[PDB]
């Protein structure tokens, strides 16, 4: 019965989605008018896309009706597109009814939200284009992704493209500071900063923690660690660890930090994550920089293809001990 | 049954380390909006233990009362897959990546059946019925993704907890969707107090020695660890402070074949060294573990410098390991190289 | 009132006049002079002979009780699961008159196509009505034939046609048309038909139909493929590491319009014959077939084929 | 319906205006001449592209069995049976042979 | 002057006829006979008129592998003990009301017809005194125009007063069919009777045959009888494969050489050509290296990798079966070998991991060698797959694997065969290399011409079998994690089995014989005995 802070605490009607202006005043100058152009919404995750979209829809149709008349599909289906041009085409075929009270009429048309719409492939995208360019009138399309560059010339050209721009950290702070007084939680500033800091301007994720470790806490404060081990992220100590282990030229300790490492439950994938950030942001040379990068992106791909943690940490480590006691 | 199934904690009080992850958990079902779980951790640290404990804190008793079910489900290329799944009349349990490409498949029908058994179940107990995904990190990435549909799907209606050991391979998708309970290995002394604690009941008084030799031994691992004191209580009635804990036998297999590869390299003993790992292959252990103890006593055996190179040199077989479907060949060609890179450094 | 094509103006009427797969027509030849042909499943791929052969066996089995003693079923045609209950089973128990080490003959082309649940009800209509009906089956892809249907036929595995054979057949075409031809064209056709002679016959009746001339401009104008000669020149670059010239001729091919498969298809088939080491060959194919698994798995682009020349010019310049 | 793109402009940013760089390998374009020979100029010769040769065998194939396969002997028949048997020890074929004979 | 397929011309018309499979048969015929004993009986009760210690169950139920010879023994039996067989096929229409209103009057009533040519065994189809004894022939197979078939084949267990037999060969039927039926399970019969019994069926038809060129035939189809003897009628009856007089004493020509006529490799090789000599010897030829590409093309479509699996014979080293310039010169012969094996052996994985197979492998359960995958059973609809499959990818991969395996093997064979002939210096130099540079094969991959696989697969299915049987225990049955079961479980299962077993051998109590008893475990003991014994 009760639903996730993220779908309960998005806004309700547009112009409450703060830090975009341009966007808001289109989308307006589009409820004015009562109709929605092809629309493609691109910026980082956790911008307020799916919130804007929402909105829009909301308040162009009833409450009863913001359901019924719109299709929220996800792009990155696996049996390839043909299944979701089914969808699409069972949706535009399939008509219902509209009846507003406030004095309104509904308009003709239908709203289907494609959603990581940059995830299909250009022969996916083309066969796309056919299904909106043979329903034009009767449907409208609302493609959200975060790169605009992989939705084709075809799809681009006929859509009105949008850029969310991520909000500050103060705004996402007051914002989850807002959210905590809502709920009753207590919690200081400082968990909710790093709060929003473990979650890299992602507002959804941000939301999504604060809310699981307010379940996990049973009523007592937000500590740092519950957040710490909530965001599945390695603490700094043991990155240190890693790197005296690296500047040390031992491969003994280096096996054993890496197996403390795996012993602790941490992922192999966020510690490359963890090892990258603290690579390029660093005083390394360009050389050491240059190679360390690339066997981070090699050992990256080896873990997404279900490669063994161990292993890959390990020749990974193997690789930045070589290039920092190369310097000795 | 063994201590390490008669034993086992059933409460969330039970459990005697992690008692502060134990009360979160406890906490947790409490608020009556109990998520999808994503537990993860080393092998043995006592992730299904931790599983079962609140699955017994959600629902009553009744989940103890298990039976198992085999249900058969027709692919889309029209061929029918059947699959086993430990059920009882709360919570469901299954290993989909036993259906090899097509665990996707038993991914989705085996959900949507358990959803309709909800909406024709009716107890007034609890909304959901929490179904138990285990090695969901061997899933491939369209049955990933199709677990993150059936999830957004039907999340009204049943729960999910999936239990890895590695979330590299879990895609951000899912991770995005789930709580994640990492486990980590119980320490030394978690060991040994659980050792003793276990031995208690049976009348029996273990020494320290003995629990911290044991400890030491199973490399963190609470099952193994458990489960060679019971091998240590059946060798002797008294445990003495010198008592011999009894090696795994594929390990010391494995140890005979790095000692094969090590002491001699030729093309002889490298279809020796391969007769052995296929008969390693036929005993159903997995090519993974084969490559990491073999990597490691190989480490044993190697110089200072060449460790890095023979590391490097494994992890790249491996994951062109994961990659092939035959992984001997990988397992293979690591071994011929690293035989080719040993009598390399040895002439020099 | 129109042109037949050369496939089926030409095509064979005995067993002697199939080219290729000498052991298994000759096999074939063999049950049809003497007869008691056994249940047999034919695979192989497209263009090999497998229902010429078929339907010449039967044709010389049968004879004059043609009309009535043979029963054929394409893809076109239903072959449900009623279908095998009803027509097939009624075929199989009908009485038909005729000599001795003669039986009735059903033949199933493109078995591919039959769904698994009409090769389960066709299993035991194999086996009772095998002393008045035998099934020869024809099929691509033998997998898509279940396992104990396979289990009651003989299996007999058709190879593609050495060009040696293709040459010889088109040889015979030519002379029994008066079409001048040149030896380059000749090559050309092969080429462009690999081991089907089927494409081949239609590939040259095309460019009869076309220009009347067998060259290779008129052959690689009515096909249209990659020409091979641009495409021996960019391997002949990518050994020598010239990579600008060769990515010259790769960007030409990729504004031709041609597809990423048909450039990847067309480089193998030439490399494969091309002159030069073993060495060098094999780390080739090895980068062909590394950039063809790319190109399968979704990642097709100009940036991969420009990978694969780099690669192909490394290969040369590292030892 | 009208398209339209909306950037939200930041002139702080400075990456908004960017011009085309100084350096001498960006300004110095290679020009590539997009020339290829002409396809229909060289010729194809016999067995370029094939395993085609100028000589074709003949005799070599296109043999008819006609086998006449003679009964065999009592005492041959026994001595295949012993030879089988020599290399099946532990197989009945004795119990065996004389029943598939009655079959035949 | 024959109109028979072989299969039905030498079919045992006796249970003693049929091979392998004895204990099945014999259980077979012991309930037939029982059948027929209670049915002589029921025939002197009515002539004189006019059972939990028997427990004689209704119905059999039969399973095993394709071709094994289920419907044979059925057949045969029936035949020696007088029964007459009501078959239902899946060939005909068979829903419930029309089996039951057609066949339910054969178990519940007499024969009309007790005497003559009634033991003519026929068909069920709708468009001395013989019982009567129904046969559903391959109950797996259900379709949607068979509506309510289970449930008539339930109602046929309970009302029935003649037996029923149920033929089927997938593996998981007896788990989801509920009722009361004695289970028979057929085993794949053994290689050397089946290629005894195949060489018998050519001696009658005055063929010499060579046991070693069946035994490659039979591991080729995994023992399927019915499949083997049509494809030797085919082969014997088009005049067999290649004219070889072999003089065996252990005098008519040999006539080795069917295994390459199954696989097709005769297409492409010549008659005087042999596939042996064609790989050993050194290719230049272009028809040479289109010969051996067709070839390799031809194994790749079956994804079976020929050369790998065969490494040892096919390579230019020597090959036995299981029972200081001098120096340098010694040990760069076997250091440049071993380079150019692990050259090899990395192209290999290469192919495996970073090229395309034709046939996308595990497809329906997961890799090799886990007895975690089920059963997978074919299709029993009349609806097509309907999912997008690319061709192009399956004809062009399988070539360029094909190529790509040919040039390694030529690339590893020269430069084998380039440190080869220097040996002749090392030998004249009396020391001997070649105990290191030999390969030790099996006598399994031995007695084989070519091996589709280089592993025991029979050891593999025995482990199979012993992991299967430890955890399907009521004790063990619910351990939620499998890999991790045979990891840890098991090894600790097997060091108590061996600690069980050497107190057992000192003459201890026989109480700690009742360990697993006094645990409460329920591993029988002919798999406490296995586990015992050690770790090969
Ligand atoms: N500018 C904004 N104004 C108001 N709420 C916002 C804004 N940006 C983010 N949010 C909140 O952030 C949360 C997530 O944003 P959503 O729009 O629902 O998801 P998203 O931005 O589409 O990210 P995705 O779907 O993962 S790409 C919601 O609770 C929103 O209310
Ligand atoms: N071996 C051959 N010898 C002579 N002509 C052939 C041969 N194979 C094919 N042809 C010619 O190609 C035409 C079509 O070939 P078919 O045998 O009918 O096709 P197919 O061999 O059955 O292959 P598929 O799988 O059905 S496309 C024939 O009518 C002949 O003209
Ligand atoms: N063990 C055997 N001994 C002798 N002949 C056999 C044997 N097994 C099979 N055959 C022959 O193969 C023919 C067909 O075998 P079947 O018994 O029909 O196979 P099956 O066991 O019924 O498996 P199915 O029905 O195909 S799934 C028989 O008529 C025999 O000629
Ligand atoms: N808190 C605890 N107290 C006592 N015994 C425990 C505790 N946690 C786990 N165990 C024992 O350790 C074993 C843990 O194994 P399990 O958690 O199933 O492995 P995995 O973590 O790989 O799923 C169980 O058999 C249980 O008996
Ligand atoms: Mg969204
Ligand atoms: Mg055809
Ligand atoms: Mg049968």
């Amino acid at each position: 019965k009760p639903v996730p802070w993220v779908e309960k605490y998005r806004p309700k009607c547009v112009d409450e989605v703060a830090f975009q202006e341009e966007v808001v005043a289109v989308l307006k100058k589009s409820l004015e008018g009562a109709d929605l152009p092809n629309l493609l919404f691109y910026g980082p995750p956790g911008t307020g896309k799916t919130s804007t979209i929402l909105a829009a829809a909301r308040e162009l149709f009833g409450p009863e009706l913001f359901r019924l008349r719109v299709l929220e599909l996800n792009a990155s289906d696996e049996r390839g597109i043909q299944v979701v041009r089914e969808k699409v085409k069972n949706f535009a075929q399939l008509t219902v009814s509209g009846s507003r009270s406030d004095g309104k009429p509904c308009p003709p048309f239908k709203i289907v939200i494609l959603d990581e719409a940059d995830s299909m492939t250009s022969a996916a995208q083309a066969a796309l284009r056919r299904t909106m360019e043979k329903e034009s009138k009767t449907t409208r399309f609302c493609l959200i992704c975060n790169y605009v560059s992989r939705i084709i010339e075809p799809l681009t050209s006929r859509c009105s493209k949008f850029r969310f721009k991520p909000l500050s950290d103060k705004i996402q702070q007051q914002r989850l500071l807002d959210i905590a007084k809502k709920e009753n939680v207590k919690i200081s500033d400082e968990g909710i900063a790093y709060l929003v800091k473990v979650s890299e301007g992602d507002l959804r994720k941000a939301i999504t923690f604060l809310q699981s470790a307010t379940r996990l806490t049973g009523g007592k404060e937000i500590t740092e660690k519950v957040i710490t081990d909530i965001a599945g992220v390695i603490p700094a100590e043991k990155i240190d660890g890693v790197f005296a282990a690296c500047q040390s030229g031992s491969f003994d300790k280096l096996e054993a930090v890496v197996k403390d490492l795996i012993d602790e439950g941490h992922a192999a994938t966020q510690l490359v994550n963890q090892l990258h950030d603290v690579v390029v942001e660093n005083n390394l040379s360009d050389k050491q920089k240059s190679i360390i990068t690339e066997k981070l992106a090699e050992v990256d791909k080896c873990l997404a293809d279900g490669a063994d943690e161990h292993l890959q940490l390990i020749s990974l480590c193997a690789t930045v001990m070589q290039q920092l006691s190369q310097n000795c | 049954s063994l201590w390490v199934d008669k034993y086992r904690p059933c409460s969330l009080g039970r459990l005697d380390y992690h008692k502060e992850q134990a009360a979160q958990l406890r906490n947790l079902v409490q608020c009556g909006d109990f998520p999808h779980l994503l537990v993860y951790g080393p092998s043995g640290a006592g992730k299904k233990t931790r599983i079962m404990c609140i699955l017994r804190e959600l629902y009553g008793v009744g989940v103890e009362k298990l039976r198992i079910e085999h249900q058969t489900i027709t692919t889309p290329s029209k061929k029918k897959i059947e699959i086993s799944t430990i059920a009882s009349n709360y919570h469901l349990e299954v290993n989909p990546s036993d259906a090899g490409n097509s665990d996707r498949v038993v991914i989705q029908e085996m959900l949507k059946t358990v959803a309709q058994s909800q909406q024709l179940e009716t107890n007034s107990q609890r909304d959901f019925k929490v179904v138990l995904l285990t090695e969901v990190d061997k899933l491939t990435k369209d049955a990933q993704h199709a677990l993150r549909r059936t999830m957004e799907k039907y999340m009204s209606t049943c729960r999910l907890i999936l239990c890895c050991n590695s979330t590299s391979k879990v895609i951000p998708p899912i991770r995005s969707r789930c709580l994640a309970v990492r486990v980590p290995a119980p320490s030394i002394e978690d060991i040994c107090h659980v050792l003793s604690t276990v031995c208690k009941k049976e009348g029996l008084n273990l020494p320290s020695q003995l629990a911290h030799r044991l400890a030491e031994k199973s490399c963190r691992n609470l099952r193994k660890a458990l489960l060679m004191c019971e091998a240590c209580r059946v060798q002797q009635y008294p445990f003495t402070a010198d008592q011999e804990i009894p090696e795994t036998d594929w390990e010391v297999y494995l140890r005979e074949t790095a000692n094969a590869i090590v002491s001699q390299q030729t093309p002889q003993r490298l279809l020796e060294v391969r007769g052995r790992l296929y008969e390693l292959l036929t005993h159903c252990i997995p090519p993974e573990i084969i490559m990491k103890g073999l990597l490691s006593e190989l480490l044993h055996n190697c110089d200072g410098q060449l460790k890095g190179e023979v590391a490097q040199m494994a992890a790249y077989y491996e994951h062109r390991l994961q990659l092939g479907s035959k992984a001997i060949y990988h397992l293979e060609a690591f071994v011929a190289k690293f035989m080719a890179l040993y009598k390399k450094f040895m002439e020099d | 009132h129109y042109e037949l094509p050369w496939v089926e103006k030409y095509r064979p009427v005995k067993l002697n006049e199939i080219v290729g797969n000498e052991d298994t027509v000759s096999r074939l030849e063999v049950f049809a002079r003497e007869g008691n042909v056994p249940n047999i499943i034919i695979a192989g791929p497209p263009g090999t002979g497998k229902t010429t052969s078929i339907l010449c066996l039967a044709r010389a089995l049968l004879g004059p009780a043609l009309k009535d003693a043979m029963l054929e079923l394409n893809a076109s045609n239903d072959r449900g699961i009623d279908v095998v209950r009803n027509k097939i089973k009624m075929f199989a128990q009908q009485k038909v008159t005729l000599p001795k080490g003669r039986h009735k003959i059903i033949i199933l082309d493109e078995a591919d196509s039959m769904t698994d649940g009409a090769q389960q009800a066709l299993r035991r209509t194999m086996e009772i009505y095998s002393k008045t009906t035998r099934f020869a089956l024809a099929c691509n892809a033998s997998d898509k034939i279940i396992e104990p249907i396979q289990s009651r036929c003989a299996v007999l595995r058709y190879t593609k046609l050495t060009d040696a054979q293709i040459l010889t057949r088109l040889m015979n075409v030519i002379e029994k048309e008066r079409v001048p031809y040149t030896d380059d064209g000749l090559e050309a056709i092969i080429f462009t038909a690999q081991g089907d002679m089927r494409q081949a016959l239609n590939n040259l009746q095309s460019t009869f139909s076309g220009f009347g001339f067998i060259n290779s401009e008129n052959v690689f104008k009515v096909c249209d493929e990659p020409h091979p000669l641009l495409v021996k020149e960019m391997i002949q670059h990518c050994v020598n590491a010239n990579i600008d010239e060769a990515y010259k001729i790769l960007a030409h091919l990729w504004h031709l319009g041609y597809s990423p498969e048909d450039i990847i298809g067309n480089i193998f088939r030439v490399c494969k014959t091309f002159q030069m080491a073993e060495y060098l060959k094999l780390e080739f194919i090895k980068e062909i077939g590394y950039t063809h698994m790319k190109i399968a798995e979704g990642v097709n682009s100009l940036l991969q084929m420009a990978g694969l020349l780099a690669r192909l010019c490394q290969k040369t310049m590292a030892p | 319906q009208r398209v339209v793109h909306v950037q939200q402009k930041d002139d702080g940013c400075c990456l908004w205006h960017l011009k085309p760089p100084s350096c001498p390998l960006l300004t110095k374009f290679k020009e590539l001449n997009t020339k290829v020979i002409d396809l229909s100029k060289c010729g194809i010769a016999l067995g370029e592209f094939s395993t085609l040769n100028s000589k074709l065998k003949s005799g070599n194939s296109a043999a008819v069995f006609m086998r006449t396969r003679k009964e065999f002997t009592e005492e041959v028949r026994n001595l295949l049976l012993e030879e089988i048997r020599w290399s099946n020890p532990e197989f009945s074929l004795k119990k065996y042979f004389p029943l598939l004979l009655k079959k035949q | 002057t024959e109109d028979m397929l072989w299969t039905e011309k030498y079919q045992p018309q006796t249970a003693s006829e049929l091979i392998g499979n004895e204990l099945a048969i014999k259980k077979l015929h012991s309930w037939l006979k029982d059948w027929k004993r209670r049915a002589e009986l029921e025939e002197r009760q009515n002539l004189k008129g006019k059972e939990e210690e028997s427990r004689l169950c209704n119905t059999v139920l039969i399973t095993g592998p394709t071709g094994v010879g289920k419907t044979a023994a059925v057949y045969a039996c029936a035949q020696e003990l007088g029964f007459k067989i009501f078959e239902v096929n899946a060939s005909s229409q068979r829903s419930g009301r029309q089996i039951l209103s057609q066949l339910k009057e054969a178990t519940q009533s007499h024969q009309v017809d007790k005497q003559g040519v009634n033991s003519q065994k026929p068909c069920f189809f709708n468009s001395k005194n013989a019982t009567s004894l129904i046969l559903f022939e391959e109950v797996d197979v259900i379709f949607d125009e068979d509506a309510g078939f289970l449930n008539a084949i339930k109602t046929f267990m309970a009302t029935t007063k003649r037996p029923v037999i149920l033929t089927t060969s997938d593996p998981t039927f007896s788990l989801m069919f509920d009722g009361c039926f004695e289970e028979i399970k057929f085993s794949t019969p053994s290689l050397l009777n089946v290629a005894s019994y195949l060489q018998m069926i050519c001696l009658t038809e005055n063929f010499r045959t060579d046991v070693k060129d069946f035994v490659t035939l039979l591991t080729a189809n995994t023992c399927d009888i019915r499949k083997s003897i049509l494809y030797l009628q085919f082969w014997i009856r088009s005049g067999g494969g290649v004219l070889e007089e072999r003089p065996l004493t252990l005098l008519p020509k040999c006539d080795s050489g069917c295994a390459e006529t199954l696989f097709g490799l005769k297409n492409i090789f010549s008659p005087s050509e042999d596939l042996f000599s064609f790989l050993k010897h050194k290719i230049t030829m272009k028809e040479e290296w289109h010969k051996f590409i067709q070839l390799l093309t031809e194994f790749q479509m079956r994804n079976v990798d020929f050369l790998y699996s065969n490494l040892e014979f096919i390579l230019p080293l020597p090959v036995d079966t299981i029972p200081t310039t001098a120096g340098k010169k010694c040990s760069a012969l076997v250091s440049h070998c071993l380079n150019s094996l692990s050259e090899f052996m990395d192209n290999m994985s290469f192919l495996d991991a970073l090229l395309t197979d034709v046939r996308e492998q595990n497809k329906y359960g997961r890799n090799d060698f886990s007895w975690t995958n089920g059963k997978v059973t074919s299709g029993l609809c009349d609806e097509f797959s309907l999912e997008s499959n690319d061709g192009w990818t399956s004809q062009s991969s399988g070539e360029l694997k094909a190529a790509a395996e040919a040039l390694s093997f030529t690339k590893c064979s020269s430069a084998i065969s380039k440190a080869l002939e220097t040996l002749n210096s090392c030998k004249k130099l009396g020391r001997d290399p070649t105990n290191d540079l030999t390969f030790y094969v099996s006598q399994k991959r031995n007695n084989v011409y070519f091996s589709q696989s280089a592993a025991n697969l029979d050891n593999a299915w025995k482990r199979i079998s012993v992991i299967k049987s430890v955890f399907s225990s009521r004790s063990l049955l619910y351990v939620g994690n499998r890999q991790a079961s045979i990891i840890e479980y098991l090894p600790t299962l097997r060091n108590i089995c061996k600690t069980e077993k050497l107190k057992e051998q000192g003459k201890s109590k026989r109480r700690f014989l009742h360990y697993f008893e006094g645990i409460h475990l329920d591993i029988p003991k002919e798999t406490v005995n296995t586990l015992a014994a050690d770790f090969p």
